[PDB]
């Protein structure tokens, strides 16, 4: 599956 | 414990992967997470998160409970269990394996 950026920048 | 993400990736491909994330993502941590197998607690499908290196375990588990679901709730990286003030950059550097990725498991048991 996607990898899952978590919070942002 | 055995981790899905390596019975279905094996070191070479896990190993491209990381050096492609640690290029474009100089700023974040590649964490994967996956229950400790005898816990009770709810399995997690999505394992593979992208997170600023500046977060702390604490934030972190912040927002992992908030997609886990009165339960205790510890996470596991290497057999010890990390200071929740420590930041997601520093664990990563001490942590991380070969491939380049960070493997945290979470039980509801210390």
């Amino acid at each position: 599956s996607t990898w899952e950026i978590l919070a942002d920048d | 414990m055995k981790w899905a993400y390596k019975e279905e990736n094996n070191f070479e491909k896990r190993r491209a992967e990381g050096d492609k994330i640690r290029r474009k993502y100089p700023d974040r941590i590649p964490v994967i997470v996956e229950k400790a197998p005898k816990s009770k607690l709810h399995d997690l499908d999505k394992k593979k998160y992208l997170v600023p290196s500046d977060l702390t375990v604490g934030q972190f588990y912040f927002l992992i409970r908030k997609r886990i679901q009165e339960d205790a709730l510890f996470f596991f990286v290497n057999n010890v269990i990390p200071q929740t003030m420590t930041t997601m950059g520093q664990l990563y550097q001490d942590h991380h394996e070969e491939d380049l990725f960070l493997y945290i498991a979470y039980s509801d048991e210390s």
